[PDB]
């Protein structure tokens, strides 16, 4: 066939304890150890290397790629930091991509302090495009490659900070996406955490890009973590796990058991978030994160703490001094915000609050008020914990619960993984701590495992994407078969091929080898008893049901036994009774294994379950009342032997109609096939020879090595499958009928416009502009109208709307409905009423009020939205904006390019596109 | 010897034993 599978093997160097180095290599070639470095370094480093680092380090300067999986505060960065070193030492070009804008922007401080060449990319902002290090976000590097080569132009490296964000749904296709598009004489550096499956990881970069990839792995923590559990009612907090990484069993029980007794009906005041930061300051703990999954929650347990300070008089100027200089930026109209007010006292008192519903240049404050160790007790949401490594010495928990669906969960080991790796400070704590809040029962098993246990694996989260597929046809060299193909999560589900494939073969050569039965016929014979073996264990099911067997079981009936494959012959019952199903007592011949066919055999007593009976007699032959002795033992199998001689043509058996009641209808049709494949049976020429049984078992291991090629192709022909294909064929067939691409997947001018927008619905709003929606609408309404498309994050009551307002939006969802019928006309998986209501709006009136030129005070009093989301949608709708202007041009259409542009205006001021800290 | 029994036996399952 023509399987264009991975072919790729894996190969462990040595290394010194304290890290793990392997490679994943290409099968034909032969591995070559890494050679030495020559000549002096690209880069030393204020401090002495770890194992890891050395190995990684050595890895670039072979120009091999690397994944690096350390926890987080390992010292990752090192490794990158060499190879941007390395790449402006040979005046090459590099690429340090991060998944979060916020997290580039600090990412770029830290490059441009450090080396100064370098510049930034995201959708916000741009800073020295031509720089030979730029930090750029995902999102913009596949747009870069989709664009033009330029963006590789002499580019030898690219570092990939954090693969986790591919696990992520809204944004880890995209990073698949790009690795899948990079050239293959590019070398990658890969930045990850423990996860169990970076080997796979490797093995996706060498099949997908010919090249070796290193595996560098080590669980050092640089500080050692004690994780404490705090039982919901309880005093205080008990030891779950030591520095040593040991499971306390011991206390972690006794925990629990005060969490069973702890609420009502199993036995004002403060809060219980409260008295645990509140000792943590008593028992030098501080500085401590507190991550809370509700905004509304962080806020409230902040502002608790509000009665208590953390920061001396000295810290309090300073906290003022660094607050008002941060601002000084700020209008004056912007500076009386009643969330300016509401968070300053909280920061003089030490107290700190991080989580997206903050303003972005608040938020900003708030963190480098906390690199300075001014800000001692901070709750934060969990956001925080997926950013830069600002970490503190104590991590507590809140809650343990997160909602996902219609159902509650506990929160992932991989999570708390995430979080708790931020308590512990390098060179500032012998040992961070963590503490869990508990208020549910919680099994030890899954304590074991959520606290000790490893990071979830890291699986692909790969699916289709319009703006995918209509990029996927612009480029005349790639197919959007090929994407998938290439994709790791079709590795992961083609990871089965490589051991079924060599099996086939083996198995393949070891049938022909014992095809050597003198005649076909035989197969006939084979077959003909395997039918025979079949139905006789249909007919003891039958005859096991306790119903209709147990009433003939009386002392002294003979009885065929059979387990698993061995069986005992005959035996002779004595009594039966109920057991933990039944039990009767049966003298067999011989936790004994039966007797062999060349010994005489002893009787011996055993019970045995009722559903291991094959057959049962008419014969009841009689017993010694004591059957203690042997020699009765052998009696009784010298009166089988008797009764074996009176009837040679076979012990009789019950009739299990005419005799033991079985008016089962199923049961009439066994028999009928019994004796009709007997009769074949007889009459097969091959019954009588001698020789039968030395042919009949050359047969039956022809057989089961043919049993074994059958299963193995078919999970062949799965593993070998390609999952999503009948998506894309649906895909294909929606921008067909709407004319985005032909019939020969060849782009349409539609489709060129479909491609720039890639940060909303490009097929609704390509189909929307192409209808002359947006013609008569004004740069104010269409923008508003546009915010639809760009608050995905919605989850509050809508607002009364304009007439103004609600035309365009009424106009926009007939388009969403004949994109929903379309699609569904194609047969995809879509819930029309869902489609319509994706597009929440209701930020429709503040967009609006705010492009009229609104101050930012006078639109916040419209809705109950925390005012950073406010500002995060409309950076959304900027970029989206500038993106719809693109589109307009690729079409030449310079009125529609002129209305956007007039949006990005009136919308582009004051504090929402306030420069953040950090640029 | 041995013979040859195709009848079974049967219990009350309302009977008070004592
Ligand atoms: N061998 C080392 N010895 C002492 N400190 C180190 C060492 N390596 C890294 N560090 C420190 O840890 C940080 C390195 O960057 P980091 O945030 O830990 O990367 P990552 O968390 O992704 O692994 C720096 O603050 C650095 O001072
Ligand atoms: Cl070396």
């Amino acid at each position: 066939l023509a399987d264009l599978m991975p072919r790729v093997k894996v190969q462990s160097v040595e290394t010194v304890e304290g890290c793990t180095h392997e490679v994943a290599l290409p099968a034909e070639e032969d591995y070559l150890p890494l050679k030495p470095r020559v000549g002096k370094a690209a880069k030393e480093y204020p401090f002495i290397l770890d194992a890891f680092q050395r190995e990684a380090i050595q890895c670039v300067d072979n120009n091999q790629s690397v994944l690096v999986s350390a926890h987080t505060s390992a010292g990752k960065t090192v490794c990158a930091e060499y190879a941007i070193a390395l790449a402006l030492r040979e005046k090459q070009r590099v690429i340090f991509t991060s998944p979060i804008k916020a997290l580039s922007n600090q990412k770029y401080r830290e490059m441009y302090e450090e080396f100064q060449d370098v510049g930034l990319m995201t959708g916000d902002v741009t800073i020295n495009p031509t720089a030979s290090c730029l930090v750029m976000t995902t999102e913009i590097l596949r747009s870069m490659l989709y664009r033009g080569s330029e963006v590789m132009r002499e580019v030898a490296w690219v570092i990939f900070d954090e693969i986790h964000y591919m696990r992520d749904s809204e944004r880890g296709v995209v990073w698949e996406e790009t690795i899948i598009l990079l050239p293959d004489n590019v070398h990658y550096v890969f930045l990850s955490a423990t996860i169990p499956n970076a080997r796979q990881f490797a093995e996706w970069i060498c099949h997908l890009h010919k090249q070796p990839c290193h595996v560098i792995y080590t669980d050092y923590r640089p500080t050692p973590l004690q994780h404490y559990i705090f039982p919901a009612g309880g005093d205080g907090l008990h030891l779950v796990v030591d520095e040593n990484g040991d499971f306390r069993e011991d206390n972690f029980n006794t925990a629990m058991q005060v969490l069973r007794d702890a609420g009502d009906l199993a036995k004002k005041g403060p809060s219980n978030v409260f008295k645990i930061v509140k000792m943590i300051m008593e028992r030098n703990f501080q500085p401590v994160i507190i991550f809370s999954f509700s905004k509304k929650d962080c806020e409230a347990y902040a502002l608790q703490m509000t009665k208590l300070d953390f920061n001396t008089d000295e810290e309090k100027k300073m906290v003022e001094e660094v607050f008002s200089n941060a601002i000084d930026c700020l209008s004056d109209e912007d500076k009386k915000l009643p969330q300016v007010e509401h968070v300053l006292p909280l920061l003089k008192r030490g107290i700190g609050i991080h989580h997206g519903g903050l303003l972005p240049i608040l938020k900003e404050t708030i963190e480098i008020l906390f690199s300075e160790g001014l800000i001692k007790a901070l709750f934060a949401t969990e956001t925080f914990a997926m950013g830069i490594n600002m970490p503190a010495r104590t991590v507590l928990f809140t809650n343990a619960r997160k909602f996902d669906g219609k159902d509650f969960r506990w929160i992932s080991s991989g999570e708390y993984i995430q979080m708790s790796g931020r308590a512990g400070r390098r060179g500032m704590d012998d040992r961070g701590i963590v503490i869990l809040m508990v208020d549910e029962k919680m099994s030890p098993t899954i304590g074991k495992q959520l606290l000790k246990g490893s990071a979830d694996p890291l699986n692909s989260a790969f699916h289709l994407t319009y703006n995918m597929v209509l990029n996927l046809l612009r480029v005349e060299e790639i197919n959007p078969e090929y994407m998938l193909e290439k994709s790791f999560y079709q590795f992961q589900h083609y990871r089965a091929i490589p051991g079924v494939v060599e099996k086939v073969k083996n198995s393949e050569e070891q049938y022909n080898k014992i095809v050597i039965p003198n005649e076909e016929s035989v197969v006939i014979y084979y077959k003909i008893r395997q039918q025979l073996a079949k139905l006789g264990k249909e007919i003891e099911e039958y005859i096991h049901k306790p119903k209709y067997c147990l009433p003939f079981l009386q002392p002294g009936r003979l009885v065929k036994v059979k387990n698993e494959g061995d069986d005992f012959g005959w035996g002779v019952v004595v009594n039966f009774s109920k057991k933990s199903l039944y039990v009767v007592e049966v003298l067999l011949r011989c936790a004994a294994k039966p007797a062999k066919p060349d010994e005489k055999g002893e009787m011996q007593v055993v019970p045995v379950l009722v559903h291991l009976l094959s057959a049962i007699s008419s014969v009841r032959l009689y017993i010694p009342k004591d059957l203690r002795p042997v020699d009765n033992r052998q009696s009784v199998l010298k009166s089988i032997q008797e009764v074996q001689k009176r009837f040679p043509d076979g012990i009789p058996l019950l009739d299990p109609i005419d005799d033991m009641g079985i008016q089962d209808q199923g049961l009439k049709k066994v028999i009928q096939k019994v004796e009709a494949f007997e009769h074949r049976m007889y009459s097969h020429p091959l019954h009588n020879d001698p020789n039968l049984e030395t042919v009949y078992t050359l047969c039956e291991k022809k057989a089961q090595i043919a049993i074994d090629i059958k299963s193995a192709k078919r999970e062949l022909k799965k593993a070998r499958t390609v999952l999503q294909m009948d998506e894309l064929k649906c895909r294909k067939r929606v921008l067909r009928r709407l004319g985005f691409a032909t019939s020969s997947d060849v782009i349409e001018m539609k489709g060129r416009v479909a491609c720039e927008i890639s940060s909303a619905d490009e097929l609704l709003l390509t189909e929307m502009m192409f209808n002359g929606l947006f013609n008569d609408l004004s740069a104010e309404q269409a923008t508003a109208l546009l915010s639809c498309f760009v608050f995905q994050e919605n989850s509050s009551e809508m607002p009364k709307l304009t007439e103004q307002l609600a035309g365009p939006l009424r106009q926009m969802q007939e388009c969403a409905k004949r994109i929903a019928k379309v699609s569904a006309e194609a047969k995809l998986e879509i819930d029309e009423e869902t489609y319509l209501s994706s597009f929440k709006p209701h930020l429709m009136d503040v967009v609006y009020t705010w492009a009229t030129g609104a101050t930012f005070a006078h639109i916040c009093k419209m809705t109950d939205v925390f005012e950073g989301s406010i500002i995060r949608c409309m950076r959304r709708l900027e970029e989206l904006l500038r993106q719809m202007c693109q589109a307009a041009k690729a079409i030449g259409n310079t009125e529609l390019e002129n209305k956007f542009a007039e949006g990005i205006t009136k919308i582009k001021r004051d504090i929402v596109f306030a420069a953040s800290l950090y640029l | 010897g041995w013979f040859i029994d195709k009848t079974p036996s049967v219990k009350k399952d309302s009977f008070f034993l004592d």
